[PDB]
């Protein structure tokens, strides 16, 4: 109370209900309200970042909570790690932290110059799973009800499916190409799945080794690190805050990343022990190399 | 400290034939003869628990406490 | 962690009721008591939940006893014992319960808070 | 006409007395010569002609949404003496009786621990011990009593005297989880033969399910204590109840829906420019079984939907669905009633078949 | 949380049991664990415990998977194919939250895992 020049407990207030103009409240932190995040040691410009509180009313969750996209401003992980967090509460340090600090701000790295953020684990081989053109089922296709399912956390304005039937199928770029219409872009490269090295074994598609996007839409290639990773620079998300700003590319991190974790919801993804298991033909054929690496040093020997 | 009343995983009341199957594992050991390399397959489908992997995991594999202390 | 727990007073020891012996054991298990459980463990992509070395936990699991067990802290003063009298007022702590106390320590069996007095 | 439950197969799980070191280790133990008063029981069930969304709503409900009792321990009931067992502590005990599953058809009943140890060795305490104290004296057994509830050491007591039986859903807390999953398939997908090593790393079914759509299910779930001479009429009364739970959830939906001509907090509808109207559905502590439902039936009543889809947020503790359609306010409302009607009807198909079937 | 070969993970997800995914014979998991966390760190030890282990569940065994001893994970993994599963430790499973089948088998089988004493009531 500024008449009195004195702090009051709420708990103590007889008849103070007169809440009167010029006192300060101090409220309770609430959806919405902007906070300073921290992970020591703050090394880069994004080791402080602002972000937008969103309040865990489960009373048994006591972490803080953050996508696995914005670890990268902090090189955070998820193994322990500990971050500090503190709300503004004045109203210049709210303010600035609103429009000075907050993490869209650092979307691109001071750095280098390139987008800090992106697709990673999940989001980048989920990605290149609902992107592919073939699956092992056939054709890498979805019903009206599946593609729908894809966009129901994206948290944006759904598409719309009222030219689908039921029965009607729709590709992964597609339904890529329904979010990306939102900000369209122009994009040509070739994906991380295409490499020299795996080239002369495995059959390439060639639908999925050129990644080509015009004006939103992705017509072929796959996604991967090189277009939708995290700190791919000249990739989609670097694009978006080119032409529609860095604020964009967070929305459009967070929606491609749906559609990638909704579509390995279907799809499944795992890695099993035989998947490290060479074949008895194979095993053979990597015993003879060391046996001709050995052979090698032993005429060094020899000499 | 004791077999689990329930397996953890899909709450299976192990807890039901944990004595019996403890007592009766006893004993097929002794017949037998490591120890923990005995089949308890059958023991186990005996008491009714079903080709479960998390119940019989629970089941072989609890330490008791009456065992140690 | 230790065989005594109840009859010794310990200080950030956690003692968790079930344990198991490993279905893949080692020759160390011969030697030192086994720790943990085998829990059923899916290696999969399940809602994004579980990236950057996080896990995704049945909580179904965790109510039946998996992992939970006893956390103990040990509180120790010298000096008399005993509630104070409302004689002193002026030194009292601000805003302690000062309740919940009989023959000067809080009785065994209470929950005890933030704000309450102990001892 | 076709029923949509279709055949069941109803099998206890039974002890196996033809093996010797299981009889010799019950006659030794618990003097136990036959099966026990509760045996878990196995109930595999077929379903044709309905969607995925309404069998595993079932299974769903079944397992942790269904309400269920289990023994609890009133505050104060832990009686702490000079003699009480050091190592049972209350939290491990309550833990213990927590989790013994209970058939009830009393909430009434109330039963004490009074357990001492004089002898020399450590006494386990099995859960024949548990005497009851209170309401009508059970003719038939609500748990086995052969239960390890814990072990006292040598002059040692433990005394819980406050043994009554709570009420509750799985979903808040596992001691009130119903049935356990056993099976789950569909019979109208062909399978792979996945030992080969060209299908062991697919599902089996060869058609992808982002594709697929099938309506002949394979249901089969675990009840872990029903009463062995009366194991029909458990199972039936299990499933009923399932039904009209899921049935009751909806109609509160359809509570909603009817009063949408009144502002209402659940209920948000706009009208967004293409003669487009969007409804937003917003129901608290509301789980994925409703949800699914939900869209699976909108979306076959409505096949030219400009979207429908459903979020259930792990936090936020919510389910928020979302119906754009190219539709008036009142016409899709009309939608979204019948849409709610064909859950209600479809639910209610199920009970009569429950009726028929098992008996 | 972590597991005998180092993999620490921190738990953020508690879904009740019909949120779970569960296989074709309603084994479902106590944890999820991200297949990235493998292939970076090389915990190939955990990978060979689960498969090893899924066979000794349903042997009723416990068996000594000491270091340097003879290892052969396509024995192994034929053990596990003679116990009646897949060559793989991989089983049809179904998403707990739509009941939809994954398109892929999943990789499921226990695996000791340990509970480290860092409590996050003590460090928040
Ligand atoms: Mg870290
Ligand atoms: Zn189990």
């Amino acid at each position: 109370k500024q008449i009195t020049q004195s702090v009051h407990d709420i708990e103590g207030l007889k008849q103070d209900f007169r809440l009167e103009v010029g006192d300060i409240l101090y409220r309770d932190v609430v959806t919405g309200d902007v906070a300073f995040f921290n992970r020591q040691p703050s090394l880069e410009r994004s080791s402080i970042g602002v972000h937008r509180i969103v309040v865990l009313e489960n009373p048994k969750i006591s972490t803080f909570q953050m996508n696995v996209s914005a670890c990268a401003w902090y090189n955070a992980d998820f193994d322990g790690d500990q971050m500090n967090l503190w709300v503004p509460w004045s109203v210049m340090s709210r303010v600035e932290a609103e429009l000075l600090c907050s993490v869209r701000n650092w979307f691109i790295s001071t750095k280098s110059s390139g987008p800090v953020n992106g697709q990673v684990q999940d989001s980048t081989v989920g990605s290149f799973l609902l992107t592919r053109t073939n699956t092992p089922m056939g054709k890498n296709v979805m019903n009206k009800l599946h593609a729908m399912g894809l966009f129901q956390t994206t948290q944006t304005d759904p598409p719309c499916f009222a030219n689908y039937s039921p029965t009607d199928l729709l590709d992964g770029k597609s339904v890529v190409s329904m979010l990306l219409r939102q900000t369209p872009i122009n994009y040509q490269r070739a994906p991380t799945w295409y490499s020299e090295v795996y080239a002369p074994y495995m059959h390439y598609n060639k639908q999925d080794i050129s990644t080509q996007i015009r004006n939103g839409e992705l017509i072929e290639g796959v996604l991967d690190k090189k277009a939708v990773g995290a700190g791919s620079s000249g990739g989609i998300y670097h694009l978006i805050s080119r032409r529609y700003g860095p604020q964009q590319a967070l929305k459009m991190i967070f929606a491609t990343q749906q559609l990638a974790l909704n579509y390995v919801r279907n799809a499944g993804f795992t890695v099993s022990t035989a998947d490290m298991l060479l074949t008895p033909e194979a095993h053979q054929e990597v015993q003879e190399i060391i046996n001709e690496l050995l052979l090698e040093s032993e005429e060094i020997n020899n000499r | 400290m004791l077999i689990p009343v329930v397996c953890f995983t899909c709450g299976f009341p192990i807890g039901t034939y944990a004595a019996i199957f403890d007592k009766a594992r006893t004993e097929y050991i002794k017949t037998k003869m490591a120890s923990l390399q005995i089949e308890l397959k059958d023991l186990i489908t005996a008491l009714g628990i079903p080709m479960r992997v998390c119940c019989r995991t629970h089941l072989i594999t609890t330490l008791d406490y009456r065992k140690y202390y | 962690y230790c065989f005594s727990w109840p009859y010794r007073v310990d200080m950030n020891r956690f003692f968790q009721f079930y344990n198991e012996m490993p279905l893949v054991k080692t020759i160390a298990h011969n030697y030192v008591i086994p720790n943990g459980l085998n829990t059923i463990v899916a290696y999969m992509i399940y809602g994004g939940y579980n990236q950057e070395d996080s896990v995704i936990v049945s909580q179904s699991f965790i109510d039946r006893g998996g992992f939970a067990g006893t956390f103990y802290r040990e509180e120790k003063v010298e000096l008399s014992f005993g509630k104070p009298d409302p004689l002193i007022t002026k030194n009292l702590k601000p805003g302690a319960n000062y309740e919940k106390l009989v023959d000067g320590f809080v009785p065994v069996g209470t929950v005890v808070k933030k704000g309450d007095i102990i001892i | 006409m076709e029923k949509i439950f279709q055949n069941v197969e109803i099998k206890p799980f039974l002890i196996d007395f033809s093996n010797l070191f299981i009889k010799n280790a019950a006659k030794k133990l618990f003097q136990l010569e036959e099966q026990l008063p509760l045996v878990p029981v196995n109930v595999v069930m077929d379903f044709k002609g309905i969607s995925r969304a309404a069998v595993h709503g079932l299974s769903r409900v079944l397992q942790d949404e269904i309400p269920n009792y289990m023994l609890d321990i009133k505050p104060g009931g832990y009686k702490i003496e000079d003699s009480t067992d050091l190592f049972m502590t209350e939290q491990f005990i309550r833990n213990r009786i927590n989790f013994i599953p209970i058939y009830a058809k009393n909430e009434t009943l109330v039963f004490a621990l009074r357990s001492l140890n004089n002898s020399c060795e450590v006494k386990t305490i099995y859960s024949r011990d548990l005497i009851q104290v209170a309401g009508p004296k059970l003719k038939y057994p609500i748990f086995n009593p052969t239960f390890e509830i814990g072990f006292l050491q040598p002059g040692k007591s433990l005394i819980i005297e406050d043994i009554y039986i709570k009420k509750g859903i799985g979903r808040k807390h596992a001691a009130f989880n119903l049935a356990v999953k056993t099976h789950f398939s569909h019979l109208d997908i062909e399978q792979y033969p996945t030992d080969k090593k060209e299908y062991m790393a697919l599902s089996g079914y060869k058609q992808s399910s982002m594709t697929s759509d099938p309506r002949h299910h394979r249901l089969g779930l675990c009840f872990p204590a029903v009463p062995l001479p009366h194991i029909n009429q458990a199972v039936r009364t299990y499933l009923k109840n399932a039904c009209r739970i899921i049935i009751g959830r909806i109609q509160s939906i359809q509570k909603i829906y009817e009063n949408f001509e009144e502002p209402q907090p659940e209920l948000v509808l706009f009208s967004m420019d293409e003669e487009k109207t969007k409804a937003i559905i917003t129901i608290k502590d509301e789980t994925h079984t409703i949800g699914n439902l939900l869209k699976t039936y909108i979306y076959e009543m409505i096949p030219d939907i400009s979207f429908v889809g459903y979020q259930c947020v792990p936090h936020k503790q919510e389910m928020v669905l979302t119906i754009i359609h190219k539709a008036s306010q009142e016409d899709l409302i009309t939608l979204l009633e019948k849409s709610i009607q064909n859950i209600i009807q479809t639910f209610q198909i199920l009970e009569k078949n429950v009726d028929e079937l098992i008996a | 949380m972590s597991s005998r070969s180092g993999n620490k993970g921190i738990a953020a997800l508690a879904l009740p049991t019909s949120d779970m995914p569960f296989t074709e014979d309603g084994l479902q998991p106590d944890l999820i664990v991200n297949p990235h966390s493998h292939p970076s760190r090389m915990t190939n030890g955990q990978m060979i415990e689960t498969t090893v282990g899924l066979a000794n569940a349903l042997q009723g065994v416990v068996t000594d998977g000491t270091a340097f001893l003879p290892i052969n994970v396509q024995l192994l993994s034929e053990r596990l194919a003679q116990e009646g599963l897949r060559f793989n430790g991989c089983q049809k499973m179904f998403n707990g939250q739509t009941g939809e089948y994954f398109d892929a088998a999943i990789f499921i089988g226990p695996t000791y895992h340990q509970r480290l004493q860092k409590f996050v009531l003590d460090d928040r």
